[PDB]
RNA sequence: AGCAGAGUGGCGCAGCGGAAGCGUGCUGGGCCCAUAACCCAGAGGUCGAUGGAUCGAAACCAUCCUCUGCUACCA
RNA sequence: AGCGUGUGCCUACCCUACGCCGGCAGGCGCGGGUAACCCGUUGAACCCCAUUCGUGAUGGGGAUCGGGGAUUGCAAUUAUUCCCCAUGAACGAGGAAUUCCCAGUAAGUGCGGGUCAUAAGCUUGCGUUGAUUAAGUCCCUGCCCUUUGUACACACCGCCCG
RNA sequence: ACACCAUGG
């Protein structure tokens, strides 16, 4: 991540704290910074076997040799809150056939996991076929 | 539509002929003095009720939709 | 009575001193209806003034009160930027400013490409509408060959 | 090269200074159980180019260019 | 106002009073009802009575979009629904065509049931305000009965000539 | 005292 002047120096930092206290903020404490979705998310708190994500989002970051990026936790888990932890690491979401990969960055803190990888293809329209208008019926 | 530039207040020469008008008008409403003069409507309303003040026009009729006034109960 | 001078050049805004106070005002961005009667409250001058029986000694606290609200008691609920994503602050944005917010929100949404961003760039609908019937900017298709 | 006519919507054209439409073609609707006919709306303009007069033009004047008919037919 | 619904067997959820807390959505606490018994004397909307606006795409209209707060749920991103500040598009009565309707009816207006952990621009019922126009005809679209004609019977969307 | 009214997987 070169992210330079928009998250730890300089303009701007995730509602005025910076990376390196939220890595250390407990649930609790960060909660209250997060929007209301989220809040809501943690304070029913059913984090379920949604814990062991975490398990393997760390100790993918140690396993991996320094100076590099850990390989992929590909997964099905599109309601993924992103914890300031998983800063860093990349990530294979599935949407359907494909664990289409993603390098998380500090600004998709509070972002769902889902809401980067599409689960269709952007269209691009062919041409108007038999039944497209009244204008069109006869055949023999 | 069109364009209407009505006055949203009176100057002096508009400030004498509303005096000037009194005895002439059988029926005065505010969308009467809007349409003789160049005036916004709503200033019309603050104008009759300062000349019934005075005692200058007579009110014959109130309403939330319709107010009516006429010249002194004469003629 | 008392035809003075009406037009008035706020900041970056052209208000016309024919109209009332509170909704004159709202010629400026940021400021709705339901916030300028708030604004000229907490300022305690009149209602019932057209915007130009304002000398310049009305003008000058209307708009500093307008510009810095949780100073003069005016809440948090009822302002158009909270929490401020990348600084936590609450205020009112309010003329330019508001372009350059949107237009910073769009890019920030644009650059992680999340699927919000990649609506506004295909100049989509962004909320969950459907776009089958609806929309419908470009030209007729036509069938006959 | 010369005379005469014309240059405007994809195509045929109207438009005697207060200024862009007609007929056909094109696309979509209507009518009908359905197709043609018929009805409606839409799209598409450097009024050939360049200067000038005029308060103002597509129109008048001048130069040039491009099509068509007819003679000239020309080392 | 009137028609209704209300604690569910598998199935786990119902209708709410009143006190407090919060701008709001909403939260906490204690009661009633298996119901002409409690919500409920169902303080509904349009309508009625007074303010501000003034013919200006305006304080008409509320699309589109930014930021924040709640609730249901195992889970809300492709925004479930709800609340708040802001942005403020088309639209100035609609071409050729074409639908429904005779009296407590058309139209305006709100309320219940259905689906419903969450939720109506739908539909199915209920009241409330309440007109203009007719008391006819067979022209148009069709229907019924008689007489008549037919080269049709897969029945005129038929058959059939060069 | 009679405008137009063609055709059918
Ligand atoms: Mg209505
Ligand atoms: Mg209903
Ligand atoms: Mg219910
Ligand atoms: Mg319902
Ligand atoms: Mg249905
Ligand atoms: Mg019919
Ligand atoms: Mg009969
Ligand atoms: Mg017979
Ligand atoms: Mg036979
Ligand atoms: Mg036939
Ligand atoms: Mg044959
Ligand atoms: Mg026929
Ligand atoms: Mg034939
Ligand atoms: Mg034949
Ligand atoms: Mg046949």
């Amino acid at each position: 991540v070169e992210q330079k002047k928009k998250r730890t120096f300089r303009k701007f930092t995730y509602r005025g704290v910076d990376l390196d206290q939220l890595l250390d903020m407990s649930y609790e404490q960060l909660m209250q910074l997060y929007s209301a979705r989220q809040r809501r998310r943690l304070s029913r708190g059913l984090r379920r076997k949604q814990h062991s994500l975490l398990k393997r989002l760390r100790k993918a970051k140690k396993e991996a040799p320094p100076m590099e990026k850990p390989e992929v936790v590909k997964t099905h888990l599109r309601d993924m809150i992103i914890l300031p932890e998983m800063v860093g690491s990349m990530v294979g979401v599935y949407n359907g056939k494909t664990f289409n990969q993603v390098e998380i960055k500090p600004e998709m803190i509070g972002h769902y996991l889902g809401e980067f990888s599409i689960t269709y293809k952007p269209v691009k329209h062919g041409r108007p076929g038999i039944g497209a208008t009244h204008s069109s019926r006869f055949i023999p | 539509r069109d364009k209407l530039n009505n006055l949203v207040l009176f100057d002096k020469a508009t400030y004498d002929k509303l005096c000037k008008e009194v005895p002439n008008y059988k029926l005065i409403t505010p969308a009467v003095v809007s349409e003789r003069l160049k005036i916004r409507g709503s200033l019309a309303r603050a104008a009759l009720q300062e000349l019934l003040s005075k005692g200058l026009i007579k009110l014959v009729s109130k309403h939330r939709a319709q107010v009516i006034y006429t010249r002194n109960t004469k003629g | 009575p008392e035809k003075f001078q009406h037009i008035l050049r706020v900041l970056n805004t052209n208000i016309d001193g024919r109209r009332k106070i509170a909704f004159a005002i709202t010629a400026i961005k940021g400021v709705g209806r339901r916030y300028a009667h708030v604004v000229l409250r907490k300022a305690d001058i009149d209602l019932t003034k057209r915007a130009g029986e304002l000398t310049e000694d009305e003008v000058e606290r209307v708009i500093t009160i307008m510009q810095n609200p949780r100073q003069y008691k005016i809440p948090d609920w009822f302002l158009n930027r909270q929490k401020d994503v990348k600084d936590g602050k609450y205020s009112q944005v309010l003329a330019n400013g508001l372009d350059n917010k949107l237009r910073e929100d769009l890019e920030r949404l644009k650059k992680i490409r999340a699927h919000r961003g990649l609506r506004h760039f295909w100049g989509l609908r962004v909320r969950g509408q459907h776009t089958k019937t609806t929309g419908r900017r470009g030209r007729t298709v036509g069938v006959s060959k």
